[PDB]
């Protein structure tokens, strides 16, 4: 068996976000390179709005 | 303890047929299974330990087989018949018969008489005992090397005492010898000494650990004389000015001199005037004061130079100028040591050097160090010559300590302080450097020159505290030296001197071993697939049943925190592939020489490596010296029959084969095995056949069958018999003729010599030459 | 190495039916492995048993 | 510490790196070559591990 886990359904997804989704749902079970944590932001603007 | 072995172990067989006409000797040495694919000098060891076992070598022994001897009932006759061997009434019993068949008259009383003085026992020059008796060849050969072998080490108690008296020391009363020990004394030692260096060097952490641990252990209880701590506080207090109103330099001096910790120290103290390079450092306190200055300056001035590296060098002296001179630790980080040296004698502190230690010679030869002096440093660096210290400005540096300015201006606090304390250091040191200096030597007497100079401390496991440092000098204590721990010393020296010889035996065995089973490593993968599965039933083999390994190996080896098994295991694969110098024992030569017979004379130990087959219509040349009937055994096999070559055929390729039966209606030679057989000769007349068939065909291949010979002797006039032979059997397997089997009529062969040493030598089981003092 | 023999009315009077295409396993490789290497590294390491 | 493990413990570890090339076939080990990436290890794991 070439995975453990499927990293994805193929007949599930409709569009390229359902693929992204997915990838992300998944990627516990895949050796990640940088594990997930909080994500840290150094820009941040708000436009004024109507 | 040397074995005495009452009787010569033979192995003469004597099988003579119901009829009487023919007889033979043989040898029995029990059949070996020999395997094939595998190294042969592998298992030709394996076999040589039972063979050893089975007679009576392998362990350490001598001869006394001179006393079994009868005299004859004839006056003339003072000859000593030796009753070992073959006995020469079951040969003339067998001759008697033999001339009984043949219708001969029986053996005259002349013949008798010289065939039953045969086997005889006669002085040699020396006084050794020469015994000639009936027995075989493998047996004589092996006994005769064996006694040589164990004979190598077997000396002259004269001799042993000579090697010895080096390493006497002076003190211990001598051993009176009885005369006779002195006159016919012999004693069975190995001389060789194996080096421990190989363990200390490839693990030097675990082997320094574990004797400084014991030697501290050891040094720890030494019973001491000392001056009350309280009575040397008031006397400091009155040399300088303390008062209990006012807070002083002094006081905090005095407020943490701690003696709880002063056999520690002092085993420190001992270890590093025992050993060649024993380093010890303190950690001073993030702000340094003067309990820092203080023990630094100790440290400086009556620790050994080789104790102090260069880095606590420069660290004492960094703190030193910490405190006396203004600065801070970042200010004198790049600082070297001349810097410093020049910053604190600008402000006038002179104790800003190192004081090489002065070595003093043992009286006597180190022990596991022959033809080697030992030395030791003497404490305190203190000149024995001039029973001083090294510096012979002392007590000027202490006076210029006084009359300096340091941390104030005005004011000569500090410098009162630090002199007194200094000049109270000196004083106690002076008085009492003889006992250290006697203790450091009896305790390097239990260490050899290879420990001397190889063991270093890299854990840094034992540190000395400044508070525990300046209070070891202020309060010395004076080392008392009591009968009961005298007698303690001398029982450690009995445990270390076994401890070593068991650890330089293990060494030597692990050295074998190690150069025995593997081989050189490579960059390709499988290669070391192949050695981790060789090192893996390495270990596991050495470790089943009796442990190789001695307990005491096993304890250094563990010290660091391993399972016993790994540190053994690191150990040996760190030892592939050395060049360390090995003693080739005698037991060793002993299973040489036994496997190269074995390898050698094959057909002693019931296999052979190469045999024959071909019909029973087709003539061949036997040995028909026994007389057994279609015997199965060729002087040698035919090169040529009927005028063409015979073939030879690998038991591989006869295997692989699958026109078996062509191959076969002419007979072949099978070889490049080792065919093992059996054989039982039987007294009667009967047809001569195997067990099991000669061959079974499988789809697979083809194989060999067990290969058992049913030997029956033959009378010529038998129809039955010869009409049986040559219809029933159809095809017949050919082996060379076993050397074990001998014919009666040449029985002069059997005859050999063993020489037993003299009856009037005595054995000494303690060789020792000299005796506790109470 | 050579292979065994079988009964002899196989040998006389058999026939066996064979594919000779071996077949290849680029259709599989060739692709942009970036994102589906990690899970396949998974399998890797789970297919030998440790500890 | 780190070092005498290290030492004590490496043929272990090149015959378990041996047998997971082992698995590969070649065809997908040639693929990948094509692709890379980086590996962040937190500093407690590291010195776990040795």
């Amino acid at each position: 068996k070439l995975f453990e886990t499927s990293p994805f359904d193929p007949l599930t997804i409709k569009n390229n976000q359902d693929v992204v989704d997915k990838l992300y749902a998944t990627q516990s079970s895949s050796i990640q390179e940088v594990v997930p944590t909080k994500t840290f932001a150094t820009e941040l603007q708000f436009g004024v709005t109507s | 303890e040397l074995i005495k072995v009452p009787t010569i172990p033979h192995n003469l067989v004597l099988i003579q047929s119901d009829n009487g006409k023919h007889a033979l000797i043989k040898e029995d040495l029990g059949q070996w299974p020999v395997e094939t694919g595998i190294s042969l000098v592998n298992q030709a060891g394996v076999f040589a330990v039972q063979l050893a076992n089975k007679l009576g070598i392998d362990k350490p022994f001598v001869l006394d087989a001179g006393s079994n001897y009868f005299t004859d009932t004839s006056f003339i006759d003072t000859r000593k018949y030796c009753t070992d061997g073959l006995s020469p009434r079951e040969i003339q019993k067998a001759l008697n018969r033999q001339r009984a068949y043949y219708d001969r008259p029986e053996l005259t009383i002349s013949e008798n008489k010289t065939l039953l003085s045969q086997s005889i026992i006669y002085p040699d020059a020396d006084g050794n005992d020469v015994s000639i008796i009936f027995s075989g060849a493998m047996s004589h050969a092996i006994f005769t090397y064996a006694q040589s072998q164990w004979n190598k080490n077997i000396i002259k108690l004269d001799d042993y005492i000579r090697e010895i008296t080096l390493t006497v020391p002076k003190q211990y009363r001598p051993r009176r010898f009885k005369e006779i020990e002195h006159t016919h004394g012999y004693v069975y030692r190995e001389l060789n000494q194996g080096s421990l260096l190989p363990l200390v060097d490839a693990n030097l952490k675990e082997s320094s650990s574990y004797y400084f641990k014991k030697l501290m252990s050891s040094i720890s209880n030494v019973p001491v004389d000392a001056r009350t701590l309280q009575s040397a506080t008031a006397a400091l207090a009155a040399d300088t000015g303390q008062a209990v109103n006012r807070a002083q330099h002094v006081s905090m001096l005095t407020n943490r001199l701690t003696t709880a910790n002063a056999p520690t120290v002092r085993a420190i103290t001992v270890l590093t005037c025992m050993f060649k390079q024993f380093r010890i450092g303190m950690t001073y306190a993030l702000d340094p004061n003067i309990m820092d200055v203080a023990a630094a300056t100790c440290m400086l001035l009556f620790r050994p130079a080789q104790s102090i590296s260069d880095e606590q060098y420069r660290y004492c002296l960094q703190t030193m100028a910490v405190f006396l001179t203004n600065t801070t630790y970042d200010i004198v980080n790049n600082d070297t040591i001349d810097v410093l040296k020049m910053k604190l004698r600008n402000q006038g502190w002179p104790f800003v050097e190192r004081y090489n230690a002065v070595e003093i010679d043992m009286s006597v030869e180190p022990l596991r160090s022959p033809g080697q002096v030992g030395r030791y440093y003497n404490p305190f660096n203190i000149d024995p010559l001039t029973k001083k210290h090294v510096e012979d400005r002392l007590e000027e540096f202490i006076n210029q300590v006084q009359v300096g300015r340091f941390r104030n201006a005005s004011g000569n606090a500090v410098g009162t302080t630090l002199a007194a304390f200094l000049r109270a250091c000196r004083d106690k040191t002076s008085a009492n450097w003889r006992g250290y200096s006697v203790l450091v030597s009896r305790y390097r007497s239990l260490i050899p020159n290879e420990l001397f100079e190889s063991l270093r401390n890299i854990s840094g496991e034992y540190n000395i505290n400044p508070q525990d440092e300046h209070s070891f000098f202020f309060a010395l204590a004076q080392i008392n030296a009591d009968d009961e721990f005298i007698g303690a010393i001398d029982k450690e020296s009995a445990e270390y001197l076994d401890e070593y010889a068991t650890l330089a035996r293990d060494i030597s065995n692990s050295l074998t071993l190690v150069k025995a089973a593997f081989g050189p490593l490579e960059r390709t993968s499988g290669s070391i697939i192949n050695h981790a599965n060789n090192l893996n039933k390495v270990i596991n083999h050495v470790f089943a049943d009796k442990p190789l390994i001695s307990e005491t190996m096993l304890k250094i080896l563990t010290i660091d925190g391993t399972t016993g098994k790994d540190g053994y295991r690191n150990w040996l694969d760190k030892l592939v592939g050395h060049n360390y110098p090995v003693y080739v024992e005698p037991v060793v030569n002993i299973m040489n020489f036994i496997s190269a017979r074995f390898v050698a004379d094959s057909s002693y130990f019931g296999y052979t490596n190469e045999i024959m087959i071909m019909p029973n219509h087709i003539n061949v040349p036997v040995d028909d010296r026994f007389g057994f009937r279609d015997s199965p055994f060729c002087t040698s096999l035919p090169r040529t029959i009927m005028g063409n070559d015979v073939r030879r055929i690998s038991y591989n390729v006869f295997s692989m084969m699958e026109d078996i039966d062509d191959v076969i209606s002419e007979g072949f030679i099978l070889y490049d095995a080792y065919f093992n057989f059996s054989y039982d000769i039987m007294t009667t007349d009967g047809v001569t056949r195997l067990k099991e068939d000669i061959l079974i065909v499988t789809d697979t291949g083809n194989d060999i069958k067990p290969i058992h010979f049913y030997i029956y002797f033959e009378n010529r006039n038998d129809k039955k018999l010869r009409y049986e032979s040559k219809m029933n059997v159809s095809y017949r397997l050919y082996i060379k003729t076993p050397a074990c089997l001998l014919p009666l009529s040449d029985y002069m062969r059997a005859q050999h010599d063993y020489v037993s040493p003299s009856s009037s030598r005595v054995y000494i089981k303690d060789p020792a030459v000299v005796y506790t003092r109470s």
